[PDB]
RNA sequence: CCUGCGGCGUGCACGUCCCAACUGGGACGUGCACCGGCCGCAGGAACAGCAACGGAGCGAGUACUCGCUCACACAU
């Protein structure tokens, strides 16, 4: 569940431990803790910005700090991550996370079928220049015509892109391409990273009906459907469990070592991002691959993982460093 | 019968005449080959015509394997505005053509004996 | 709007500008409701 | 004003009040940059460039007694040698 | 050309002369098709190709 | 559970283990996830040859395309043949000489001038020439080359022209096998086409690829700056060396064996059980890549019950110098 | 010179005749072949066949016909146009 | 002593024409590939070290710098 999932199919250096009644499960947080280390999968309403949509939601949640993950458009809607507190940490690595949109076109004028509109859309793929709207390369993975009418014009199509990329440059490059023109009137992210529509997605007032029942009822049912933790962000990362009594010594800034290490996942490749685990499913940290799976696997010491960005508060876990076998 | 032998076609056999529209592209072609220079046969003259600049309809045959001999032609075709659509069998296209001999490709100008049938077909095509 | 769409047997959206779906029912439209900060209709909406 | 200049590219269709040239010098030209025609005649100025990282188009608004309908298929394009960048600074 | 084959359950390559195999359908040429190096139709390869989802990209493994 | 893991690390866990004391260096790649242009310059290519060219066309035609400094073949085929050619790119050069022993499996089609009694005949013939065979050259030192097994595949009658798969060792002239064949069933014979099914343990069913694939791939690479494309078409060298024996060595020793040093025993980490004496196996690294190709001078037993002496000796380095730092002399013995 | 028995005839393949061997020595390319009365029948064509157990086909001038030699005929072959078996093996 | 590097008129493809398939023929132009031993250069002469003195968390300025705090951790 959440990040322990398939942890038997990871290759196991070591299984003796001992367990410390500190820390809590990531899905069994206190109220107070769930929502400083958690994030809200918006549906933006149409209007406000992001920014504003940001705030709204900081003062609504009544916490200190509230950051987001990609900046959408005052007049565009879609998915929105809005990180909580502890979360906000992870802003910076959820930049380069892959989009999902669905954009409605308007062609100035007409095409002859809809293969020249399916055409168009397929030579812009690739790698391909875009400019800020009122020079970068940014890459469309894949794109789709779900629907196209004729009498008005109008077309939707689904698009895979890489962050950063514009689609109303893009839409106007469709336009431009096609020898007709076109802008785009219409625009929704339909997911954000590994996060889509079907995967939790809650309306502004259905955050304001968690907060309300939370505040009149001291319900956190709804609150906590309404708020996931962040290592739901994660799961896409390969992991490195360490023991407990590693943790603290990340989380202090010491450098992950081989002897505490009680997993890992196949496929870590040198200088790869990678999320440090607890044995509870806990996100300890985002670090650096300073070694592959193999030389993990047939090396007894060393330095496994440099850190990236600690996700866990210090002093969560006792300090357990320097009594080793030797404490020498 | 014609079903099967649509089955036998491959994949990138799209986009593909029915019944119908078979007889008229054969019936096309067969009143076309009267004219020497008004019809193009064979792979690389029909991928020459295309490059200097050739306008027509083409008819591929679906059911050539390797795929890579022709594969790339119906987007050039399609960059250049060219109609073009996929017939079962490249036998049928040589009985067509007074040839025994299977033609995986033909390119049919437009004439003034048949321009109807040809602007017939060439709207039956474009609604698909 | 623009934006409306339907739901297949796998609950996905699929995204078409027709009020009227293939299977006959009405299409819903894409975007959430306008939000306004000053809204004391939650218990009503709750009930 | 020229004081040299260098071909641009070729020609590659119309959009409304906009001149297509397929670029084929792999450097980027400027922004608001004017395009000269072979006896340095500036016919318009750089809108948008668009299409992938080795195979792209740029458009020119064509503003001094200039229009579309003047030029033809197969015509060439130039520029001044100093309004580029290499393409590799971009990428 | 003369050598041709058809794919059997375990998806190996069964040679032979004949035009129609044993399940009824043709048999595909042996050889792979001619290559001029000056080739310049990659890109028009590449989008029927994605198109049609036959490209090499697109297979499993 | 290693069997799993890409090219030499296969079985992994299965090795026997003589330390697992070092210290691993940031240094170098895992073989499929190295940069393009180390991955192109460490790459060969699975071709299905194309009927016309000659090979030395194709390698060429290869050089030209992913613009590499070097590039070679192992075995050629003549220029109307297609079917396996396995061309290394700029670094698998080096094992250009160690492909040259490999198996090779053709299906060859033959012509009969006059017609023979029945298919049993021709059965007969082709398991009459199923040995340590004579062949001259084609238009001329007689030579002696081996035919493993053979099949008649298909014969059709009516034009008297058969299909057969061969599995012979390299060097060996179908050819002349047809031709022999056509003296063995009393009528004469010749061959009209060739296909060589597989070259070593590469086949066709084994990632093989078009010289269209090598061409989009480039384009794809160059025009839209993906890889993919041209990952699918080359592959790491590794794969050339999956069926030798691995000693596995720590990354102090690395550059040592690159500069020439051979490779001794207080420098490996584990090594594959059945080594003899004068065998050829792989030095790698913990990383998978192949440092180079040795000459075991140590048996699996002796490797386990010894503390010094050579353990190897160097046949081919693969790596590139200074690849990784000069780790050599700083030990307690060596001071 | 001097001969020494090569095999018995097997079949012809058209012009050639093939010639089975007894011998443990494997002749040269183009090496006449001579009958008992030392009288020249052709030159060596052709050497194939496994290893031990193999053939050689030769060709005739026109002063001899394939078919002209019945089931059975022994040939001769000089002994000074021959290689080691232990050259050609490994 | 070891290692690495270098030397010791046919076909193919393309473009254009004549004729009589996913073709074989010709002519005219382009490119592309071919018809074990010795020597020279350079690198190193290698028994394979290194179980922490540069990381983390905050605030400010223009990926870098400037300050504070925490530890400087091989995980029994």
């Amino acid at each position: 569940p959440l990040l322990l999932k398939n942890f038997d199919r990871l290759n196991v250096r070591t299984n003796h431990y001992t367990p410390l009644p500190f820390g809590h499960s990531p899905l069994k947080r206190p109220i107070a803790e769930y929502v400083k280390a958690g994030f809200i999968n918006v549906d933006k309403p149409s209007n406000p910005s992001s920014h504003e949509v940001v705030s709204w939601i900081k003062r609504i949640l009544k916490v200190e700090k509230t950051g987001h993950s990609g900046t959408l458009d005052p007049k565009v809607t879609g998915c929105l991550i809005v990180c909580i507190d502890r979360a906000t940490r992870l802003v910076k690595s959820q930049q380069n996370a892959g989009k999902e949109y669905v954009a409605v076109f308007s062609l100035h004028s007409a095409v002859e079928n809809v293969k020249k509109v399916t055409q168009g859309l397929e030579k812009l793929r690739g790698a391909l220049f875009q400019r800020p709207p009122l020079l970068r390369v940014r890459s469309v993975y894949d794109s789709k015509l779900l629907d196209f009418d004729k009498d008005r014009n109008i077309g939707v199509f689904w698009v895979s892109c890489e962050a950063g990329s514009y689609i109303r440059t893009m839409c106007v490059h469709l336009g431009l391409m096609l020898g007709v023109g076109g802008q785009m009137i219409e625009l929704r992210r339909v997911r954000s990273g590994i996060q889509g529509e079907k995967e939790g997605m809650v309306t502004m007032h259905d955050i304001l009906d968690a907060q309300w029942a939370y505040e009149n009822h001291k319900d956190e049912s709804y609150l906590r459907r309404v708020i996931k933790p962040l290592e739901g962000l994660l799961v896409a990362h390969k992991r490195i469990f360490i023991k407990d009594s590693a943790v603290n010594a990340v989380c202090y800034g010491a450098k992950v070592l081989l002897p505490g290490i009680l997993r890992y996942e196949d496929g870590i490749e040198i200088d790869q991002e990678i999320v440090i685990v607890t044995t509870k499913g806990e996100a300890v940290a985002l670090a650096i691959a300073l070694m592959t799976t193999s030389t993990m696997a047939s090396c007894d010491h060393g330095v496994a993982a440099k850190l990236k960005r600690v996700i866990m508060e210090r002093d969560t876990y006792p300090r357990k460093w320097g009594l080793g076998p030797k404490a020498s | 019968s014609y079903d099967e032998k649509v089955d036998h076609c491959s994949v990138i056999a799209k986009p593909m005449a029915p019944k119908k529209l078979s007889k008229k592209i054969y019936k096309l072609i067969k009143k076309s080959t009267s004219h020497k220079n008004y019809i193009r046969n064979g792979l690389k003259i029909v991928q020459k015509q295309l490059r200097l600049g050739e306008k027509g309809i083409v008819f591929f045959a679906g059911d050539i394997s390797p795929i890579e001999i022709m594969c790339h032609l119906p987007a050039v075709c399609e960059e250049k505005d060219i109609p073009y659509c996929y017939t079962p069998s490249r036998k049928d296209i040589g009985a067509a053509m007074g040839t025994m001999r299977g033609c995986v490709m033909v390119l049919v100008k437009e004439h003034d004996d048949y321009k109807d049938l040809f602007d017939e077909v060439r709207g039956e095509i474009k609604l698909l | 709007m623009y934006l409306r769409y339907y739901l297949n047997e796998n609950g996905d959206r699929q995204y078409t500008l027709a009020t009227i779906d293939p299977y006959g029912k009405p299409t819903i439209s894409a975007h959430p409701a306008r939000f306004s900060p000053e809204d004391k209709y939650s218990r009503h909406r709750i009930i | 004003p020229p004081e040299s200049v260098i071909p641009l590219g070729h020609y590659g269709w119309t959009v409304q009040d906009d001149l297509i040239c397929k670029v084929d010098i792999e450097d980027v030209p400027y922004f608001n940059a004017p395009i000269f025609l072979e006896n340095k005649e500036q016919i318009g100025k750089i809108d948008e460039i668009f299409g992938n990282l080795r195979d792209y188009f740029v458009s020119v608004k064509m503003g001094d007694n200039f229009k579309a309908n003047s030029f033809k298929d197969g015509q060439q394009f130039y520029i001044d040698p100093a309004k580029l960048l290499p393409l590799k600074r971009f990428l | 050309m003369y050598l041709r084959y058809y794919l059997n359950e375990n998806g190996d390559r069964q040679y032979t002369l004949a035009t129609i195999d044993p399940y009824g359908k043709p048999t595909i040429s042996a050889h792979p098709a001619r290559f001029s190096p000056e080739d310049k139709y990659s890109r028009h390869r590449i989008i029927i190709k994605k198109r049609f989802g036959l490209l090499l990209t697109q297979q499993p493994e």
